């Protein structure tokens, strides 16, 4: 018979970090393997069709970083902007907001996330070449901007179609009945929360920037790509039993007909070698979609909506969501409700008044040792038990646990206090 | 068509001194030659209207075949219509 | 071959905290702190959260307790009896194993 | 081929993990994701690699 | 105007079982190929590095 | 968009008129109040 109901609550703001996109690569096969030398070229033909595949695959995997680009990012029909005024219940959205100050227009914290994570390059610019994006760091900024301004100023009804303008404090109050939780317990404490959300806010920036690791996972897709590259440029100077690793030192020295064994060394070691940089690229390309593919469902799920999902939109019990970009990927910001400050009730399954068993509609019997009360699960807030909070089923036999408590009905009482004695 | 990882100036020099290992050539007249991020567009003529992305040329610029009779254009492509939500207290 | 990082034991203590943590606390655990719930009273929530009332496990829970009970035990004999219960475990074992 | 079974496992390591979080510190309304019927609660047991 | 509605219930618990992990395996490539030959360790360095 | 009358059955009470911000004042109908009144306020 031993309850605990928080009697006080926590908002807490996570952070969550997903890759999106790889770096876009592209290699010309046969400068890679012949670099530019006729023989080789003519030699490389006679092993079919590698260097079609090999640019297919590379083609394939570009264009689909450029759909999980969009399929994160690209969810909102219309780009939506944020009142002159921004005044939100006294929420403090500045963080999150795009800067009109600063070039770029990103908020501060994707400005942070930005520098965190570190268009010709010289180095390994041997036939290896990387694409720009299709959507430019500017734009995306511009899809997570239209996606906080629908959150913040038109709620969850942006998601499902049109966006319908709410107070925010009215859009907390429903996402607060989301959860379990009272209108009401949100209207009395309004001030508490927004000091709460501000103060989380703020603890996020001064994470994000104190913490060398917190965007490890968009770092390690970075590296993973570079060191990639780097391993296929060093390859070429191995030699792979040929007597050099300078294709033109070969052709330089030899007569064709020895030329041609020691290029067939050269030729086989650099497309095997591509072909392993090409399968890579594969395995990461399709981890890479998993991850974008699980960040659309978030941003669909979490900032377009209120999810029930347990864990999945951070932890304790989804408020809302805020996206960031970052490079090569995106950060979600996860306003949940943490319950707090636990106090341990005595409890009961029903009450008997009249010889009937009353349950209650939405909520627990709670004692604090003298008098029994309903109150509301997630947050202590005793009633008064009635026959309005209650409904009632059989008799006071069949429930184990039942104890003897009156239940107050208004209009048995009301009568009494309007005709009882009739003059 | 886009050289992709070169600069306009590169190309049309190396147009001028026959340099180019391809030997077609773009006409490459005036206002058809446009340099993006992703490299140097000859053939397109870029205009500020924006329009929704059709052919991906790359860093937020897109290519459409388009009636100004019709010729193949490049712009910078537009993410969605605007709209201002009423918010109020 | 490297040994895994957890134990078996050490796996074992993980799941036994969640098994604590629902059968004590129910949904709260998951949430942030584990708040003490009478199980019968968790199952009550839970079954206002399926569109059942609370008083039909009242009334039924004796039937319940027993229905689950046997559905364990059932449990215990499927898995005991049936060579292929864990097909997909040993498919990734045999496939490592043939791998090397 | 470890590779590729790697990224198999890992996606199945995946699914365990929402289905921990989803079905076991949690009740799911998803059907069909926590068995078949209506969704009451969870246990998770261990096994072997799994 | 016809409407089907459960009298009764049953108690159901099924089994799920997924992977988590493989076993994991570390490979020495020099010994794999060379098995503790310095001429093949030789030759196999102009490979590079794979 | 389905206009109901704001009664005592469709609303709830926690708390006075001062910590909710942007309370308006409006009439809340009891029907039960309403009723005593049709009934027997004149007792004859
Ligand atoms: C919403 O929050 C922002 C901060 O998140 C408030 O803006 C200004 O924030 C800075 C801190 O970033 C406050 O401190 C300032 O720090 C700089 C550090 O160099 C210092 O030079 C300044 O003298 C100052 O101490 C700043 O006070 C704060 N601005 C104001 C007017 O208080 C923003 O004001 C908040 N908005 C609302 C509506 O409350
Ligand atoms: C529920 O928990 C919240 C905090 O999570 C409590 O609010 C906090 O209450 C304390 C007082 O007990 C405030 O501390 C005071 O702040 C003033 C600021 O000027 C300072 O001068 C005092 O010396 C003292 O430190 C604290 O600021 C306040 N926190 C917030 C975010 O508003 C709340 O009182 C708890 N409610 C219940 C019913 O227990
Ligand atoms: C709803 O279904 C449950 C079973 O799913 C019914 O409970 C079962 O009721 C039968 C009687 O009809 C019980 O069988 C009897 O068990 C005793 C045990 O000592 C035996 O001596 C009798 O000969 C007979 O076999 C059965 O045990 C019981 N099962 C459980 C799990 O309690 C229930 O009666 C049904 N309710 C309705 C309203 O139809
Ligand atoms: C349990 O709660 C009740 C209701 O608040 C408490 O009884 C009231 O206590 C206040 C003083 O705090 C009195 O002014 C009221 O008149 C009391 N009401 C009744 C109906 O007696 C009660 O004291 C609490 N008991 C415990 C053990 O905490
Ligand atoms: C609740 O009150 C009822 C009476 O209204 C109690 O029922 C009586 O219980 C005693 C034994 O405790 C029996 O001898 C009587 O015959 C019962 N009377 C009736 C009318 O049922 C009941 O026990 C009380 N329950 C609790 C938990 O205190
Ligand atoms: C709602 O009505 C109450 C009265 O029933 C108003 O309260 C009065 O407000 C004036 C100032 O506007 C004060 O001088 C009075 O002392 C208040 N009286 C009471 C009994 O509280 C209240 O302001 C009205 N609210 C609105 C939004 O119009
Ligand atoms: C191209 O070259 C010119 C030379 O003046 C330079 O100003 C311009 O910035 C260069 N553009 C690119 C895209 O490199």
């Amino acid at each position: 018979n031993s309850i605990a109901i928080p009697t006080n609550f926590t908002i807490s703001v996570t952070t969550e970090i997903l890759p999106v996109s790889m770096t876009k690569t592209s290699v010309d096969c046969t400068m890679y393997i012949c670099g530019d030398s006729t023989e080789c070229s003519n030699l490389l033909l006679q092993y079919g069709s590698f260097c079609t595949q090999l640019k297919r695959a590379l083609t394939g995997i570009a264009v689909e970083q450029d759909k999980n680009t969009q399929e994160v990012f690209a969810q909102v029909k219309q780009i939506y902007k944020t009142p002159p005024i921004k005044y939100f219940g006294g929420f403090n959205f500045s963080q999150i907001l795009p800067d009109p100050s600063k070039p770029s227009k990103r908020s501060p914290i994707e400005d942070l996330l930005f520098n965190k994570v570190t268009l010709i390059c010289a180095q390994k610019f041997n036939g290896l070449t990387v694409l720009p994006p299709l959507l430019t760091d500017e734009m995306i900024a511009q899809y997570t901007s239209a996606l906080l301004a629908g959150t913040i100023t038109s709620g969850w009804t942006f998601g499902a179609g049109p966006a319908l303008q709410i107070p925010f404090p009215m859009q907390m109050a429903y996402r607060f009945n989301g959860i379990g939780v009272t209108q009401n317990v949100l209207y009395e404490n309004q001030k508490l929360i927004a000091n709460q959300f501000n103060s989380a806010i703020g603890k996020i920036q001064d994470s994000l920037f104190s913490t060398p690791s917190a965007l490890g996972k968009l770092q390690d897709v970075v590296n993973h790509n570079a060191q990639a590259l780097n391993t296929l440029v060093k390859q070429l100077s191995s030699k792979f039993g040929a007597i050099s690793s300078v294709l033109n030192d070969i052709l330089s020295r030899l007569d064709p007909p020895e030329a041609e064994v020691q290029i067939d060394r050269l030729i086989t070691g650099r497309l095997q070698s591509l072909q392993t940089y090409v399968t890579q690229q594969l395995i990461r390309a399709a981890e890479i979609r998993a991850s974008a593919n699980l960040a659309a469902t978030k941003m669909s799920e979490c900032v377009l909506g209120q999810s029930k999902r347990v864990d999945f939109c951070g932890k304790g019990y989804h408020l809302m969501s805020f996206p960031q970009s970052a490079p090569h990927g995106v950060v979600f910001l996860h306003v949940t409700y943490v319950p707090a400050q636990e106090k341990n009730f005595t409890t009961a399954p029903a009450i008997c008044h009249d010889g009937k068993a009353h349950f209650p509609r939405e909520g627990v019997f709670v004692s604090n040792g003298t008098h029994w009360f309903l109150t509301q699960r997630n947050f202590y807030e005793p009633q008064i038990i009635t026959t309005d909070n209650t409904f009632v089923s059989g008799n006071c036999d069949v429930v184990i646990g039942i104890v003897n408590n009156t239940v107050y009905d208004p209009l048995q009482l009301e009568l009494d206090s309007f005709k009882e004695e009739l003059d | 068509v886009l050289y992709q990882g070169v600069n306009c100036t590169e190309v049309s020099v190396a147009i001028h001194a026959d340099q180019l290992t391809p030997t077609w050539r773009v006409y490459s007249t005036g206002s058809n030659v446009f340099q993006t991020r992703a490299g140097c567009l000859i053939g397109a003529e870029y205009v500020n209207n924006s329009y929704e992305c059709d052919i991906p040329i790359g860093a937020g610029i897109c290519a459409s075949y388009q009636t100004q009779s019709q010729s193949i254009i490049a712009y910078t492509m537009s993410l969605g219509a605007e709209n201002s939500v009423a918010y109020s207290n």
